């Protein structure tokens, strides 16, 4: 996609994460974990059930028409009926083939675009006291308990706080 | 020691393969069919009113063959004519048999009022043997085949206004003799004629003598026509024989209702979309079962499939496996 | 001692509603109707030539019913048929009435030629009651009613070629009396025939006796026909009986002419986009006023309006 | 949109920005005020006004056609005359109605990219004399009085002149 | 002392135009052209059967006129009639002509079957000095001209089922002479009709009687009629006078045939696109040669270039 | 486009890089080179040919169709096939119009997005021993022979290594 996100810089995703569709996962002094974000899957969620409510916005209804299958040859307004028809139905394929390959283009860039949303917002979040490894992953340069990481994933992660810490242990 | 914080996406065992702008094939988390290909094969009998022609076409119907009486006056929504349809009365013709059949259909109904014409000096009611109604000779409901009285068959020349306000279908024939026996022996005059008009409009049309093919017993023909009469106009018929006549008019509707050639059986439930293969359900916006469609129908496209990515791009671990 | 300094966007405090692929309403800071609805329900006179038909349909100016004499010669652009017009001289019909007034109204003229034709051995300039030209009786200018001199109705037989280098239309017609002795007492035969024809094409016409309903105190009818002759070819006129004769030819145009079914008025201001409800402007790329137009028009759309946003997502204080 | 600045990092618009599309608050030492950057302005404005020109480049014109409308019934040749005219409209609404909401996707995303372009171009101005607050801001680490707000603004800031100053005061 | 790494991309010192959403003209380094604007000026004798009418309209070739008898086991995925095509037989026309045209067009073959019509009490095979065979007068080899026997023409009355699985063309026509003399002459009786007719359907033709324009000697006409016969279904003939008989029918096919008007010459070449231009490529989706195709072919448009962009936005330095 | 590299913060193409579409150019202590990245490059075109195929997917063949030159005038049904004809016409006509725009578009937005996410990645493998200029360009704060370019350009460059010596000089 567009932002180099998802099938990018973040090798692959994650099979294990069957609550959301996008999330963290840490290794601390605690051990290891894995948690969804609620927002980012909620915005990628919203947009996919907006376009898709909107393509099947039932719009068409139709009674009388023309005759569409002959049992007898006539020539030149059988030739016209069928040649109507025709001209109709591919053009109506054509929208189709392009209405899906747009919406699909389009769905695959606004997935990656929420996984690079996230991404941002999480090494804005972290300021000096952290490096971005290139796949996806950031270096904290500090001791960050469980309460510490949800601190980060829940949006509360101040970084003054540790920023004397973190400062240290990158620059010497 | 630190802490590694690593930011990620989902990812699903089985995903679906979708079309974009740069791939034919690529895969994601999930999909949803956007081309309805499948019918139950049954046309369901709601919300429209669907009226079974069984035996009998539309235009059997109006013109009132024995066989099709059941169906006076009535009314649909989508006429529905079968392949096992048969005619079992005079032999006819329509000329612009397409178009008739098409004003019917979509007027909806076969409501017939019948007028009190004055036919003076002729026999009225005549029957045939091809158009059998209970055990004797008979004809077509609607038209009155009228012949010779005594031996004279004199210039008809009848009037009906229109003081409605609304529009009046009137179906009316010129019969063809086989022979210049049966001309003579019918009309007298050796060759007949019929004249209907209105201020606006006439058709005059001369039968023609001569064999046709052998149909019901007879190589004789009636050629059905129509002619519209609209409020403040008047019909005028005039004719010094071969007339078949017409008992009186049908009331013409504008509205919803057509016609659809199809073998599919009528069952009990609600579809708003009918094809000839069926009903169709109508929550996707496309359909590749047939382009002959009724009512709120998804588009007819050539496509079997459409697949509308509802997830973003499936990336599984690679495994060395 | 530090600074602040925020990067940031405008709002205001009145966005406008559209839709995009993923919401069917998102408010942005301005948007424009790209959806024309309405018009003056006038039809403006320029740049189009406009031929305001009045009490004249198209076809009767072409066959000179007398009220519509003031037509003769006319050209137009787009030719404009009135609801309250109406035909006050014989009775006719057209079969492939539609088709006759489309050529002749894609034409764009009425400019008629008159012709010499000879007609040998028959009474000329038949007149109507039902078709009065000042206190008298009269007919069709552009066509001849030929009926018999003395006690005989010759067969008659007459050419004329085309040596122009441009398309003619001949109008002609059959009358059908209402009586047989209205019949014999006009061509002397009993049935006529009327066969009009080109080196590649041919129409004949039986007429029919018989009553239709009364209109204008006349319960007998004219059928009108019309044939076309390229250059080189050649026009023949055979019939002995019944014949509505041409009395010259229209000249055939080809270009941007066309005819409307209207009511609107005509006023004097410009237009380039007409439709049957007036003018409309065509400055946006769609409009929901009429499937009907003429000129350079917006594409008619079921929608009543749809914006196109011209600004950003509003995202107010 | 797809860059996240415009209802995204930055939490809202500014109501009081009326000569601008885009631009820069400040606070510093002598108080605070608010510049509309021009070129970004510009940018969208000629993105926008690009894409209004290609839809309302007058495309048809048409004379004689079909008739629409029918006083009589006929049967099949006007059945086929509405059919073709009803074909016809319908395939335009669509293509009306999607073209809208293409391009309304692409100017809400062409909007928030210029926003996101300009907050880089600043960023990146900036070198290692600011750090970024994550909601539209950055933090200047050193005295910048009205004259050095004026430079980042008309791209003439050089950063070296304050970098021990601002390099101090961060670490 | 350090390093500098700068990232950057290509450029041409002169790129192409191309069209985006937001500019009409905007250069990038590459791009392909989508409309095929250019033809040989010829047309490729493969991978379709081309037959080339030369002289002959397909329904000369079909009634037989003797120019066209070279047509006769003829068949054809692409008939191309020329503007040289000529008639030299009897002077016709037919009512409906498209049609016939369209429908023999798209059966794609000539193939003709006689059958065994019996004409009880008549003289067969007229011809005419209008339609030359060898020495002498001759007539369309499809079609029998019925004149009286002795000095009477009684009613015909003929059928012929269709036994087969296919459809099957009769072609036949009416004989309108120039005078009455000829008329009584030829049939006897003062006005003839003919009926044909299938179980469902039927047409009936009066001939008419009158001079039309001379075209190689002759001022009479005939008019051309078809009735197709289903499997199943039978054809009766019924005629007092004026008939011009079929000899037999035309075996029907569906699929692929088709008709152009061109002046192209064919060639031995390999196109699977057709106009009458000539052949075009197929590799580009749309083109601009001509609206009228055959074939596999790209997709008419108004258009005559259409750039896809194939390369970034070219920046020179 | 709408990463703004492209015509943007990298204010011109390079007419002498031949052999790829994107790329590197250097100064060091052993002078000055240009090597072409084959990653980005590839993936630019792996798009710009597969848009290309999707587009040229032949897709029409027709047969017997209707007249559409007439040699005399006819009037109701002539009239009718005209507009069928310059309806369809119209209606293709304007899908090639929005389709070449739409992807041409997208083309340039795929392209400068390419040349962005190599910026990205190049800048992300320097980690704290570089510093982006704002032009494309990135100041290497540490001594980097011929070997340490194209380690970068391989992606081999372990930051590890320099990062003392880098931090030094920066700070
Ligand atoms: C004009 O020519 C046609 C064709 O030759 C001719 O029509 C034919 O006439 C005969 C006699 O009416 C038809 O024969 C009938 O065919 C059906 C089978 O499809 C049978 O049911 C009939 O048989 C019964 O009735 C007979 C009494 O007439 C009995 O003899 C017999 O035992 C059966 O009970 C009968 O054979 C024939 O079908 C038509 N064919 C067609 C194609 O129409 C017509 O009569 C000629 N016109 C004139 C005025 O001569
Ligand atoms: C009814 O009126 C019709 C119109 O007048 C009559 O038709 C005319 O009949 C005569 C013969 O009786 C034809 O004369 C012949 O014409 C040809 C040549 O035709 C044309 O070609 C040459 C050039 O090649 C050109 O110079 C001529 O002017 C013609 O245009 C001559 O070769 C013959 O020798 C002879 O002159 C007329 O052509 C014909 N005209 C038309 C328009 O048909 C018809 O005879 C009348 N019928 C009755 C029953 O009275
Ligand atoms: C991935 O996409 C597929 C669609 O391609 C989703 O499958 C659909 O999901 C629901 C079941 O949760 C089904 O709809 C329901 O049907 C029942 C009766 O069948 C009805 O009572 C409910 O009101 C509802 O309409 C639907 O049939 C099913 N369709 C198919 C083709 O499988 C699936 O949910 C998606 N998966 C995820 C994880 O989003
Ligand atoms: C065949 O029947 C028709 C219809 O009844 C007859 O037409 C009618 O003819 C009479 C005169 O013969 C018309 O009367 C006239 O009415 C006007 C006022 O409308 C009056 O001012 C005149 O003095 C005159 O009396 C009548 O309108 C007309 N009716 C219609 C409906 O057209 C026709 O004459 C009959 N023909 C024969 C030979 O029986
Ligand atoms: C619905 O009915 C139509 C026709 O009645 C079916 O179309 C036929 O499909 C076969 C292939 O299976 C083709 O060979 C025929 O040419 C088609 N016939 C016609 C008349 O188009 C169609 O398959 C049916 N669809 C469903 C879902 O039952
Ligand atoms: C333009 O004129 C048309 C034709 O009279 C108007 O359409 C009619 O008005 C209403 C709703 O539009 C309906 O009840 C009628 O049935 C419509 N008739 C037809 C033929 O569509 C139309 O409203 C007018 N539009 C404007 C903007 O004046
Ligand atoms: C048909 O309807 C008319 C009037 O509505 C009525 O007079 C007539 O008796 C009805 N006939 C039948 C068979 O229902
Ligand atoms: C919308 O359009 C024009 C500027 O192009 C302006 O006159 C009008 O005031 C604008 N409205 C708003 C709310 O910005
Ligand atoms: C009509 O056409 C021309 C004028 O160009 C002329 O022959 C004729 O007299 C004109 N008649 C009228 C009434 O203008
Ligand atoms: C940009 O800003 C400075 C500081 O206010 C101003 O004095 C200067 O004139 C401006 N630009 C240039 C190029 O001089
Ligand atoms: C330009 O585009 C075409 C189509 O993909 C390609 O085959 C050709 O080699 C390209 N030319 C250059 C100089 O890149
Ligand atoms: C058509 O085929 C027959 C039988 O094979 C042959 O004798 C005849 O000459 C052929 N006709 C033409 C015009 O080639
Ligand atoms: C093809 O022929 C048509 C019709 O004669 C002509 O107008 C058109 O310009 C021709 N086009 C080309 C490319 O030869």
């Amino acid at each position: 996609g567009l932002f180099g996100a998802i099938a990018g810089f973040i090798e692959n995703g994650w099979e294990g994460m069957i609550d959301g569709w996008y999330g963290f996962r840490h290794q601390n002094s605690e051990g290891t974990g894995q948690a969804a974000d609620l927002k980012s899957t909620q915005a990628a969620f919203d947009q996919i059930n907006g376009k898709l409510n909107r393509v099947i916005e039932k719009t068409n209804e139709k009674f009388h028409q023309i005759e569409k299958e002959f049992s007898e040859v006539e020539g030149r307004i059988q030739d016209l009926e069928k040649y109507v028809e025709d001209t109709k139905i591919d053009l109506w394929s054509y929208n189709a083939e392009l209405l899906v390959a747009l919406e699909n283009q389009h769905t695959i860039d606004l997935t990656d675009s929420e996984m690079n949303k996230l991404f941002e917002k999480t090494g804005r979040q972290l300021r000096e006291n952290a490096e971005d490894m290139g796949n996806g992953c950031f270096k904290i340069y500090h001791k960050c308990d469980n309460a510490c990481i949800e601190s980060i994933r829940n949006g509360t992660y101040d970084h003054d706080v540790y920023r004397d810490e973190a400062l240290n242990n990158r620059f010497q | 020691p630190g802490a590694t914080l690593c930011l990620g996406h989902h990812a699903v065992p089985n995903g679906t393969l979708v079309k974009t702008i740069t791939d034919d094939q690529i895969e994601v988390t999930n999909a949803t069919e956007l081309v309805q290909s499948s019918s139950t094969g049954k046309i369901c009998n709601n919300p429209h009113r669907i009226l079974d022609g069984i035996d009998c076409t539309l235009i059997d119907a109006l013109l009132g063959d024995p066989h099709c009486d059941v169906f006076q006056n009535e009314t649909w929504d989508l006429f529905v004519e079968r392949s096992k349809a048969f005619s079992n009365c005079y032999p006819y013709d329509v000329p612009d048999y397409a178009s008739l059949r098409s004003l019917v259909a979509s007027s909806g109904t076969l409501e017939f009022i019948t007028e009190g014409f004055t036919w003076t000096g002729v026999t009225q009611n005549g029957g045939s043997n091809a158009c059998k109604r209970g055990p004797g000779s008979g004809f077509f409901s609607r038209l009155n085949w009228l012949t010779k009285s005594g031996s004279t068959y004199p210039v008809l020349n009848v009037t009906m206004p229109n003081n409605d306000n609304f529009d009046k279908l009137y179906i009316w024939g010129v019969h063809h003799p086989s022979t210049n026996q049966e001309q003579t022996s019918l009309y007298v005059q050796a060759s007949g004629r019929v004249t209907v008009s209105t201020r606006r409009s006439q058709q005059t049309i001369i039968p023609n003598i001569g064999s046709r093919p052998w149909v019901r017993g007879l190589s004789s023909r009636i050629s059905i026509y129509w002619t519209i009469v609209k409020p403040g106009d008047v019909l005028v018929i005039n004719s010094n024989g071969n007339l078949i006549a017409p008992r009186g008019y049908f009331k013409m509707r504008t509205g919803k209702s057509s016609i659809m050639r199809s073998d599919a059986p009528i069952d009990t439930c609600i579809s708003e979309c009918i094809t000839p293969n069926g009903s169709i359900p109508n929550d996707k916006p496309f359909q590749n079962v047939n382009k002959i469609t009724y009512g709120a129908c998804p588009k007819y496209v050539k496509q079997n499939t459409l697949k509308l990515a509802t997830g973003m791009r499936n990336v599984p671990e690679k495994q060395t496996r």
